[PDB]
C-alpha cells in the first residue's frame, strides 16, 4: 500500500511521469513536441515560352 | 512503464494465494469455511 | 372442466376465415422457438443460444350437415382458394392472420351420404413491406446536409475581390486567424503521435499559411476550413475533444465593427465557423455514454442555444432565409438524438434502498453479480462505502 | 446534482365528472371532459392528475373500427381514427364493446360484452401504463348489471428486488 | 438477446438478413461476405425497388467492427416455383477496385525510389488509405509491367522482401512483417473446441533452397552481375533431402536473395501445419493463441490466418479458425 | 441547393420530436393519450 | 400427342430415346446433343450390334428442325449390376473437325487479302459450307500461326474485328455482327416463366477501355507506327472508375482499335446482366423477346443467347433460357 500511494504520485510529477503522461501535462499548459520538419528553398526554372 | 489498477478477478486470485500460500501451507480454500470469508473481506478492503 | 356450468357457445368463438363463417370441430397450434444447442468434445459442459421465435401453425376441422352441403362446401373451398392471407377467427386463440396452405376433402355416397369433411392446414402470414428493409437510423447525426448548406451561406457573401478596397486587408487577416485556431487544436489532439502522416498534415498547414494568395479565392478558403476541420475530429475520440472545441466556439462569438458590404464578408467566417464547431461538438457528445440523465440533457441545452443564436442572426433582416431553414432542421434531428441518448441509452433508473449501503452489496442485490460495482461510481457520489440512500443504477432486462 | 433528475413532465388529461353530472329518470351519470383550475387573479390552468384513469377512458369511450360485412358501411361511420396510419407500434385505436349484438340468452350477451371489455383495456399493458389489469363482471337480475375495473400501477422508484416479471416502461406518470 | 451480429447498408438497417457469412483471410487482399435477404411481391399492386449496384456495407459483431466493404458489388435474385422468393448480396474491401483495375500510372517505369514511394503512387490513384508498418527498401529499378493489375503488382514487389499484403477490419491496406501481437484465448479441448483437423504433409517442404539473379545498378556487370549473386537458406527442421531452386524477378541484392528465400520458408512451413477448428458461439486474425490438444499433443503457439463467422435461419452460430504456427 | 414540401411521414416525426422535446421534456408519446391527439391535429394543420 | 420431338440417325428413326438433351450456344462454335438408349442381350443368343462411330444425327423439334449433326461423335456403353444396362450417344454440329484439327493451310501466309477470303480458304479444307453475312475487312498482314487449330484462329480474329461466329441449325457457319431479328415472344411473369434467377455483378465491368498496337504496312514505321495508334472507349453505364487495358494483336488501325474495344464492351455488358429463364413446355438463339418481372422490374427487350431441350421419361420437358440485353 505504501509503494502503490508512492507509485501514484511519481506519476503525477513532471521530472518522473511516464512518457505517455508527460506529453498529456504538458498538453495542459500549451507546450507541445515538436514535429518533424521538411527542408525548403527556391529553384530558378528556364524554358521556352 | 505503466502500472494501473487491476480488474476484480485478477485482484482476487491474487490475494486467494498469497494468503493460502503463506498462512494454510497451499492448502485450497474450501468454499463457505472460515477462511473462505477472511479471503473475501480481504479483497474487500483491497477494491475500496 | 370443473363444475357442470359449463356452456362452451360462451368460451369459443365462432369460426370464419375472410369474412365467410363456418362450423369447427377441432383446434390445435404449435409454437415454438429455434435454438442451438451445442455439446463441446471431451467435455462435461454443453451450451445453447437462442435466435428467434419460430413460425406458428394452425389446423381446423370443419364439418356441415345441413340439407345441400355440397353446395356450402363446394362454395367454401372457392375461398380458400383465393389469392393472399386474411383474417381468421381461431376458436380459441382469437382473431389471428393466415393462409390455407393445404385442404382435403373427405365424402362418400354410401359409407356416409349427407355429411361433409373438411381438414385445414393454416399458417401465420405477417404482411412485409417490398422493399426488403427500409427501417431508420436513430444512433448517428447527418452532418453532410448542415455542411453543405453552409457551404451555400458563406460562398454566398466571402468575396475579397469586391469589397472595398480599404478592406480587403482586414477580412483576409481574419481569415488566416480563423485557420490558424484550427492548426493550433489539432497539434494539441495528436500530441503523442508518431505516424508518417502527422508530418505531411503539419507541412500541409504551414505551407498554406505561409503562402499569401491562397486567400483570395472563396473556393480555395472554403475547403481549407472544411479539410482542417475532418482532420481535427479523426485526431482523437472521445471525451478529448470536448475542451479545444469549446475553445474554437469561444473565439467565433465575436462580431465585425466594419460597416456595409464589408461587415458581411467578415461576419461570414465567424458565423460559418461557429456553425461547424457545432456539428462537430455535437458528434463528440454522442461518442460517450451518458453519466447521468440530467447530466445528458444539460449537455443537450449546451448546443441548442448556440443553434439558436445562429438561426436568429442568419434570420435578423433575412439576411439569408435559406440557411434560416437548413439551421431550423438541423436543430430538431440534433434533439432528435440528444434527448434519446440522455434517457435510453443505458436505461437508468433510480432506486430507493432502506439505508446507506457498500457500493459491493448494491451491485449485488440489483443484477445479481457483485463484479459489476465498477459502473456504480460515475453515476452515485458518496464514498464507496457510503453509496445510498437513492442509488441511480441501469434497468434489470432480463 | 439534487436527486430530483426526472424531469419529464405531464400534459392534460381527461376526468371523469370534469363536466357535471347528467341526470334522468334512470340513473345518474358522469360526463368526463377536461377540467379547468383557476388562480385567485384568473390565469386559468388545465389539470393533469390520474394519468392513467385518464387514459382508461379514452381507450373505452372511442369507436375502433367496424369489421367488414359484406354490405358495407357509410364512409362516414366506417369507425377508427385516421391517426392511427402513422403511429408504428401496429395497433389501432378504440374499443368495440358497442358493437356486441344480442345473441342468445342475455347471459351469453352479457358474457361477451365483458370478453370485450379485457380484449380492449389489455392495451394498457402493451403501452406499459399498468402491469395488469382485470374486470368483474357480476349479473344479479334484469336491470341491475355492475361491472369493476381493476388497474395496478406502480411507485415511481423502484422499491423491490427480484421481480419475476419486468419493471413497466413509462412508469413516470406512477400509476 | 444483444444483437451479437449487426449489419448496415449505407446507414440503414438490415432488419431481414434471413442468413449471413464473414470471412477474413491473411493470405489475400480483400475480405468478403455473404447476405441473404427475403422479398416479397403482391401481384397487381405496387413494389420498390432498391436494387443497388454499390454502396458502403457495415457489420459489427456483438458491438465490435468487423468489416468495412464498397458494399453490393454483386446483386442476385434467386427465385422457385416452391420454396420461396429472395435476394442475396455480396461485399468485398475498399481496395477492390485495385483488385479489379489495371494500373494508370503516370509514366510507367521508376528511376530510383523505394517500395513504400512506389505503393503510394499505386493506391492513390483511387483514393485508398495505406497502412504502412514495415521496414523501407532501397529499389535502384522499378518499372511496372504494361497493363498489368494492382493486386499483381503489389503482391509481386511484397513477395521478394517478406511484406504480408492484407486489409485490416476498418477499410485500409496493411503491410506488415509479422504479426499484431494481440495476443487472444487460449482454446482448450473439452473446453470450447467443437472440431478440429491436423495435419503435416511433407509434400510441401523443402530442406534446402537456392536462389539466382543478375544485378541490375548502375554499373554492374561481368562477374559481379552474373555467377556472383547465388545465395542458400536451409530450413532444418525437415530431415531430408529435397532440393528447391528458385529464380529471382528483380534486381538481385545479397540481403534480398535471403529475404525472398525467408518468405518461401515461412510460406512452406505454414502450409505444412494447416489446421481447423470450430468454435460454437461467435477478436482478430493474426493474433496469438494457445492451444491444446493432447490426443495429437498440440502444446505451441499459433497464429490464426483466417477467420469466418457464420450464421443461419435455424440459430446455427459458428466460427472457424485456420491457426499456423 | 433546393428545399421541396416533405413527405408525410417525414413531417409528422419533426413535429412529434419537436413538441415532445419542448413542452414534455423529452417524454414519450402515449398512443391515445390527449397529446397525441394534440400532435395529429398540429400534423393536419402542416400539411393542408 | 404429336410427337414434340423426334430423331433421325442415318434416315432410321430412334424409336427407344429413353432421353434426351439438346443444347446451343451463341458464344461457341458448335452445339451439342445427348442421346440415351435402352439395350438388350439375351445369354446364348445372337445380338446385333451397331456401334457406328459416325453417322448424320437430326432432331426434330416440334415439326421443325433444331440440330444437324457429325453425329456419333462418341458412343459408351453404361452398365449395372442393379438399375439396367443402356447405351448413351453424343454428336455435334458439322464443324466438328474445325473444333479439332489443325489447319493444313497451303503456304501459311497471306500476302494482301480479306478475312472473307482467308475463312473460305481455310475451313473448305473440309467441305463446310460457310454463310457470311458480316462486312469485309482488308487487312494489309495475315500469318495464321504455324499448327492453329482452326477454332482458335477464326475465334482470334472474328474478335477483333467484332464479328460473332456461331453455327444454325442447318449445317453452316454463320458470321454475323448482330441480331438475327426474328421476333419471338413474350415471356411474362405469371403466364410461363418457373425461375428466372436474375443477376447483376460489378466485377466483370469496366468504365473506361484502352487500346494499343503498332503498324505493320510498308508505307509506315516509326514515329507513326509506334506511338501514334492508341485509342480509347468508355462504356457510361458503369458510375465508377475501374480503368482497363488492352493490347492489339495484329495491325493495329484506328477504325480496328475501336472495332475490337466494342467487342469488349457487348461481352462485358452482357456478362452483367445474364437471366436463366425456365418455360416448360417447348424458336431460335439471338431472337428478340419481351419480358417482364416487375418483382425487380424488368420491362426492357432481351436478347437470347443460349437455348435448351431437356426431356426425361418422368415428369420431365423442359426448356432453359439465357437472355441478356
Amino acid at each position: 500500500f505504501f509503494a502503490f500511494a508512492e507509485q501514484m504520485w511519481r506519476e503525477q510529477d513532471p521530472r518522473y511521469a511516464c512518457c505517455e503522461n508527460l506529453v498529456k501535462m504538458a498538453a495542459r499548459r500549451g507546450v507541445y513536441p515538436k514535429p518533424a520538419q521538411f527542408a525548403q528553398g527556391y529553384v530558378r526554372m528556364t524554358g521556352v515560352p | 512503464c505503466t502500472i494501473q489498477r487491476p480488474e476484480p478477478q485478477a485482484l482476487r486470485d491474487k490475494i486467494a494465494t498469497r494468503f493460502s500460500t503463506n498462512v494454510l501451507g497451499g492448502a485450497e480454500i474450501i468454499p463457505e469455511s472460515n477462511e473462505f470469508y477472511v479471503v473475501t473481506l480481504e479483497y474487500a478492503m483491497q477494491e475500496e | 372442466m370443473a363444475g357442470p356450468c359449463y356452456n362452451p357457445n360462451e368460451h369459443y368463438l365462432p369460426a370464419s376465415f375472410k369474412g365467410v363463417p363456418f362450423d369447427a370441430d377441432s383446434s390445435d397450434s404449435e409454437h415454438g422457438r429455434n435454438g442451438a444447442e451445442a455439446e463441446f468434445v471431451f467435455g462435461e459442459r454443453t451450451g445453447y443460444a437462442d435466435l428467434g421465435i419460430k413460425i406458428r401453425s394452425y389446423s381446423i376441422r370443419a364439418r356441415f350437415q345441413t340439407n345441400d352441403h355440397v353446395a356450402l362446401s363446394n362454395a367454401f373451398i372457392a375461398v380458400l382458394e383465393s389469392t393472399g392471407p386474411g383474417l381468421l377467427v381461431h376458436p380459441t386463440r382469437g382473431p389471428v392472420m393466415a393462409a390455407c396452405r393445404s385442404a382435403r376433402v373427405t365424402d362418400s355416397k354410401v359409407d356416409a351420404a349427407g355429411v361433409t369433411y373438411i381438414d385445414i392446414d393454416f399458417v401465420e402470414a405477417n404482411d412485409t413491406v417490398t422493399g426488403f428493409g427500409l427501417v431508420g437510423s436513430l444512433i448517428a447525426l447527418a452532418l453532410s446536409p448542415i455542411i453543405t448548406a453552409t457551404e451555400e451561406s458563406f460562398k454566398r457573401y466571402y468575396s475579397p475581390e469586391n469589397v472595398r478596397y480599404y478592406n480587403s486587408e482586414t477580412v483576409i487577416a481574419t481569415m488566416a486567424e480563423a485557420v490558424q485556431q484550427v492548426q493550433t487544436g489539432y497539434l494539441a489532439l495528436s500530441g503523442n503521435d508518431t505516424s508518417q502522416e502527422k508530418w505531411t498534415i503539419v507541412r500541409d498547414f504551414r505551407n498554406v499559411l505561409i503562402d499569401e494568395f491562397t486567400f483570395f479565392d472563396p473556393a480555395n478558403s472554403w475547403n481549407v476550413l472544411r479539410n482542417g476541420f475532418s482532420y481535427l475530429d479523426s485526431a482523437a475520440v472521445g471525451q478529448d475533444k470536448f475542451t479545444i472545441l469549446r475553445n474554437i466556439i469561444n473565439w467565433s462569438s465575436s462580431h465585425s465593427e466594419l460597416d456595409g458590404e464589408s461587415a458581411d464578408a467578415q461576419n461570414a467566417i465567424f458565423s460559418a465557423v461557429r456553425v461547424l464547431a457545432t456539428a462537430y461538438l455535437s458528434k463528440a457528445y454522442m461518442e460517450t455514454v451518458a453519466s447521468t440523465v440530467n447530466e445528458g440533457l444539460a449537455q443537450y441545452d449546451q448546443i441548442a442555444a448556440i443553434l439558436e443564436q445562429e438561426a436568429q442572426i442568419a434570420q435578423e433582416d433575412c439576411h439569408d432565409n435559406e440557411f434560416f431553414l437548413s439551421i431550423r432542421e438541423f436543430s430538431v434531428s440534433v434533439a432528435r438524438v440528444m434527448v434519446n441518448r440522455a434517457y435510453n441509452s443505458p436505461a437508468l433508473i433510480v432506486y430507493s434502498f432502506p439505508g446507506t449501503m457498500h457500493s459491493l452489496v448494491v451491485a449485488w442485490e440489483i443484477f445479481g453479480d457483485a463484479k459489476r460495482s465498477r459502473e456504480l461510481e460515475g453515476r452515485n457520489t458518496g464514498a464507496p462505502w457510503a453509496i445510498g440512500p437513492k442509488v441511480i443504477a441501469e434497468r434489470v432486462r432480463a | 446534482n439534487f436527486e430530483t433528475a426526472d424531469r419529464r413532465k405531464r400534459f392534460w388529461t381527461t376526468q371523469v365528472a370534469a363536466c357535471g353530472q347528467s341526470s334522468d329518470d334512470c340513473g345518474d351519470c358522469a360526463r368526463p371532459g377536461l377540467q379547468l383550475l383557476c388562480n385567485g387573479e384568473g390565469r386559468i390552468t388545465i389539470a393533469t392528475d390520474n394519468y392513467v384513469a385518464g387514459l382508461a377512458l379514452n381507450i373505452l369511450l372511442t369507436d375502433a373500427s367496424k369489421a367488414d360485412t359484406g354490405c358495407g358501411w357509410t364512409p362516414g361511420n366506417r369507425g377508427g381514427f385516421w391517426g392511427d396510419s402513422f403511429r408504428s407500434d401496429n395497433m389501432r385505436s378504440g374499443s368495440k364493446i358497442r358493437q356486441v349484438t344480442a345473441r342468445g340468452s342475455m347471459r351469453e350477451t352479457v358474457a361477451l360484452i365483458r370478453a370485450y371489455a379485457i380484449d380492449d383495456l389489455k392495451k394498457l399493458v402493451a403501452y406499459g401504463v399498468a402491469k395488469s389489469v382485470d374486470v368483474d363482471l357480476t349479473y344479479q337480475g334484469s336491470n341491475k348489471i355492475d361491472m369493476t375495473i381493476m388497474i395496478q400501477g406502480v411507485d415511481g422508484n423502484e422499491s423491490r428486488v427480484g421481480l419475476t416479471g419486468e419493471r413497466i416502461a413509462n412508469a413516470w406518470v406512477w400509476s | 438477446m444483444i444483437k451479437p451480429m449487426r449489419i448496415f447498408i449505407g446507414g440503414e438497417e438490415l432488419e431481414t438478413y434471413t442468413s449471413a457469412r464473414l470471412q477474413r483471410t491473411k493470405k489475400q487482399l480483400t475480405g468478403s461476405l455473404t447476405v441473404e435477404i427475403f422479398l416479397n411481391y403482391v401481384p397487381s399492386k405496387p413494389v420498390i425497388v432498391n436494387a443497388v449496384r454499390g454502396k458502403e456495407i457495415l457489420v459489427y459483431v456483438m458491438g465490435e467492427l468487423a468489416f468495412t466493404g464498397e458494399g453490393g458489388s454483386d446483386v442476385t435474385v434467386n427465385f422457385a416455383k416452391g420454396q420461396g422468393y429472395s435476394v442475396t448480396l455480396t461485399a468485398r474491401g475498399r481496395t477492390k477496385y485495385l483488385v479489379d483495375s489495371s494500373h494508370s500510372h503516370p509514366t510507367g517505369s521508376f528511376k530510383d525510389t523505394s517500395d513504400r514511394k512506389v505503393i503510394e503512387a499505386l493506391v492513390k490513384e483511387h483514393k485508398v488509405v495505406l497502412d504502412w508498418q514495415g521496414t523501407e527498401v532501397k529499389e535502384p529499378k522499378i518499372t511496372l509491367r504494361d497493363g498489368n493489375r494492382i493486386f499483381n503488382e503489389i503482391f509481386e514487389r511484397c513477395n521478394q522482401n517478406c511484406h504480408f499484403a492484407y486489409e485490416t477490419r476498418d477499410g485500409k491496406l496493411l503491410v506488415t512483417d509479422g504479426t499484431t501481437g494481440v495476443v487472444g484465448e487460449d482454446i482448450v479441448l473439452g473446453q470450447n473446441i467443437l472440431d478440429f483437423s491436423a495435419e503435416q504433409s511433407e509434400d510441401r517442404a523443402n530442406s534446402e533452397i537456392t536462389v539466382k539473379g543478375h544485378r541490375v545498378a548502375k554499373d554492374v556487370w561481368g562477374k559481379n552481375a552474373i555467377v556472383q549473386p547465388v545465395q542458400s537458406v536451409a530450413d532444418s527442421w525437415v530431415g531430408a533431402n529435397i532440393p528447391l531452386t528458385i529464380q529471382h524477378y528483380g534486381d538481385a541484392t545479397n540481403e534480398s536473395l535471403q529475404r525472398r528465400a525467408k518468405f518461401e520458408a515461412d510460406r512452406r512451413a505454414a502450409e505444412s501445419k494447416s489446421v481447423n477448428v470450430t468454435v460454437f458461439h461467435v477478436w482478430d486474425i493474426g493474433n496469438i493463441h494457445y492451444v491444446e490438444i493432447p490426443p495429437e499433443g498440440i502444446f505451441d503457439v499459433m497464429e490464426c490466418v483466417s477467420l469466418t463467422y457464420s450464421v443461419d435461419a435455424k440459430s446455427t452460430l459458428e466460427t472457424q479458425l485456420e491457426l499456423a504456427p
